[PDB]
């Protein structure tokens, strides 16, 4: 039973800045046949539902922005963004399936603001 | 082979049929 | 045009049931799995079960007992039955496609909220 | 004995076979 | 390559 | 369609029939030794079905069969995962064959091409191998009509260069080289020139859809093309996926579970586990 869990749970940050969020599996996702790794990252904005950011740990998804890349192989994954936007305001949760699927605890990046 | 039996060396009719 | 929306009561009491249709269009049942997955007001994503193309089922380890996914392919609906509810349940549950040979969870329907009270 | 090569041989096949 | 074509043709059991 | 092991028909025509059922042959196919046989049998004989070839085609001595393009008018990818003498395709000594016409033949994924020794053979070089084939330097068409440099050969088809000269590239008659965009790579594309999806591998139904491939690029599962068996599916035959239950009927008169692949058997190294099927590592030598 492959358990995940996301660092850290929420961050303030400001216009135009880097961040990066963690996600730690108890379980390798390597698959030893096509050497991927079984891990996607998800993003909600508020009032809408996820949608698929990156997946296989680096490869984005079609009509992402390069500025959040997806790094990581084996247990420890991170996700950063280059140049946090005003439309980045989203929880971020990382997603394992490799053996059925485990969704992590998510991190809320909240944009400062006055 | 079926060339190493019955083409390098000499080959009759029915060892010849053993191959088929 | 692949689309899934949810359909679902909305208002169960306590210890009751909840059925919840996923009615999709655009791509195969027989090819393409659908997952069930539900957040809680406030909380983070849980997924529940998936069901594949053939048509095997995979359920949470913790909630393996309760949970119930079906489908009909000529229908291209995708069914889910929860037993035993409680007030916890209350959440809004999605239903999204699922590539496995290629991508995971990409096209997710906008969910359907159910509250669990009385 | 006798000696089959090449072309000779898929002759030999379709002959005794 | 003729040669190694009778070879695996002319088998007793063709596959 | 079905999938349908290796074959090998000789002698009889009543053998080939054994083809009418089938889309993929999971295996080689060699059609040989027919010296009885006219054209008067192949009119009417049709095998529209078959698609792809896992390992190479062969064709020997069949008498009476001028065209393929009646026998084989589907038949799109060979694999090439096993090789005759690195070659998966043999066109020897076919003589009465007038024409290859395998007019949807759109890429061989591995090995080379031998047409050599084929009288009456002319639509030769109207065919550019290079956009089948990745190594057409190890090709070997010889010894055919089209040597002689006199042939009918006579085609709006696209035209290339394969040495010095701007020929059209067309399989018969009436049936052109269908040449894709650039973009469409080796995914195939539509009459229209619409690229089929990532995944497909020649040519497809609808564009930018994998489960209307008529090929995959990489593997077959639940009729959709995808890039690698997920769990719990094995990789068979390297191009399709399996579940446990299909690779263990298999074992069940041998094969095994290894790096979630069904293979025959182990490699050096291992040895298999006489419960589940896995191969585990030996202590010491193994036997
Ligand atoms: C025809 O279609 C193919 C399918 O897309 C198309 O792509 C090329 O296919 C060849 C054949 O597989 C690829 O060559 C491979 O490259 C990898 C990586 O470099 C190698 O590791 C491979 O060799 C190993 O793997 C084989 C299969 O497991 C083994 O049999 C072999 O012994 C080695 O162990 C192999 O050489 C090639 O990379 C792709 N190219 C692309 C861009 O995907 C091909 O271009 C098409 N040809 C046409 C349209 O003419
Ligand atoms: C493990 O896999 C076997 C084999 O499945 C076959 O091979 C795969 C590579 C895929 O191409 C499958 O599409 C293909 O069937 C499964 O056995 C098969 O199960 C299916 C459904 O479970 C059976 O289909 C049924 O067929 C009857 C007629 O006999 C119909 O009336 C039904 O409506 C239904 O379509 C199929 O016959 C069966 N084949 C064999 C040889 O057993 C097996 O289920 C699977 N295991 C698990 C746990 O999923
Ligand atoms: C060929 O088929 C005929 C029936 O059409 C049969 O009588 C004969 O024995 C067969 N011969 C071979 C060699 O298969
Ligand atoms: C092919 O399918 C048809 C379907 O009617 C059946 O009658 C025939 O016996 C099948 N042949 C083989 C060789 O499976
Ligand atoms: C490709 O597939 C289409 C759709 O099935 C089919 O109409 C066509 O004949 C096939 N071959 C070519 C060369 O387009």
């Amino acid at each position: 039973d492959i358990v995940m869990s996301q660092s850290p749970s929420s961050l303030v940050v400001s216009v135009g800045e880097k961040v990066t969020m963690s996600c730690k599996s108890s379980q390798s996702l390597l698959y030893s046949s096509n050497q991927k790794n079984f891990l996607a990252w998800y993003q909600q904005k508020p009032g809408q539902s996820p949608k698929l950011l990156i997946y296989w740990a680096s490869t984005r998804e079609s009509g992402v922005p390069d500025r959040f890349t997806g790094s990581g192989s084996g247990t420890d994954f991170t996700l950063t963004i280059s140049s946090v936007k005003a439309e980045d305001l989203a929880v971020y949760y990382c997603q394992q399936y490799f053996r059925y699927r485990t969704f992590g605890g998510g991190t809320k990046l909240e944009i400062k603001s006055s | 082979g079926v060339v190493e039996h019955c083409c390098h060396r000499p080959c009759s009719n029915a060892e010849f049929k053993k191959y088929c | 045009q692949v689309q899934l929306k949810e359909s679902g009561p909305g208002l169960v009491a306590p210890s009751q049931s909840l059925s919840i249709t996923c009615t999709v269009s655009g791509f195969p049942l027989t090819a393409y799995g659908v997952n069930w997955v539900r957040q809680p007001p406030g909380k983070g994503l849980e997924w529940l079960g998936m069901i594949w193309g053939d048509g095997n089922t995979d359920y949470n380890s913790a909630l393996k007992s309760r949970l119930s996914i079906s489908k009909d392919n000529s229908k291209s609906q995708v069914f889910l039955k929860m037993n035993s509810l409680q007030t916890d349940d209350t959440a809004r549950y999605y239903c999204a496609r699922d590539p496995y040979g290629s991508k995971p969870m990409d096209y997710w329907g906008q969910g359907t909220s159910v509250t669990v009270s009385s | 004995p006798k000696h089959r090569c090449g072309s000779e041989i898929t002759n030999s096949y379709m002959d005794l076979c | 390559f003729e040669d190694y074509l009778h070879n695996v043709v002319f088998v007793p059991r063709p596959s | 369609g079905e999938v349908c092991p290796g074959m090998d028909i000789r002698n009889n025509l009543t053998r080939l029939h054994e083809l009418e059922n089938c889309s993929v042959i999971e295996g080689h196919l060699q059609i040989l030794l027919m010296f009885k046989t006219r054209p008067e049998d192949f009119r009417d004989l049709s095998f529209p079905k078959l698609i792809m070839i896992t390992d190479y085609l062969l064709l020997f001595r069949v008498y009476g069969l001028e065209s393929l393009k009646d026998l084989f008018p589907n038949l799109t990818v060979i694999r090439g995962s096993r090789l005759f003498f690195n070659y998966a395709l043999v066109i020897f000594e076919m003589v009465h064959l007038k024409e290859l016409g395998l007019y949807n033949l759109m890429n061989i994924t591995r090995g080379s091409v031998r047409i050599e020794k084929n009288n009456e053979l002319c639509y030769l070089a109207t065919i550019d191998w290079s956009r089948i084939l990745d190594s057409v330097e190890d090709n070997h068409i010889v010894l055919n009509k089209d040597d002689n440099e006199e042939c009918g050969d006579i085609c709006n088809c696209p035209a290339t260069v394969i040495n010095g000269q701007f020929v059209e590239r067309c399989w018969t008659h009436s049936h052109c080289q269908k040449v894709c965009p650039t973009i469409c790579k080796s995914h195939g594309c539509t009459a229209e020139g619409l690229c089929c999806h990532s995944e497909c591998l020649g040519n497809c139904s609808q564009p930018d859809d994998p489960t209307k491939c008529v090929a995959c690029r990489n593997f077959y599962l639940d009729g959709r093309c995808v890039e690698t068996c997920p769990p719990p599916y094995y990789h068979f035959q390297d191009w399709r996926c399996v579940n446990f239950s299909f690779c263990q009927d298999l074992h069940h008169k041998q094969y095994v579970i290894h790096n979630n692949k069904c293979i025959p058997e182990c490699p050096s190294g291992y040895t298999m586990n006489s419960s589940n099927l896995l191969c585990t590592p030996c202590l010491g030598p193994c036997p």
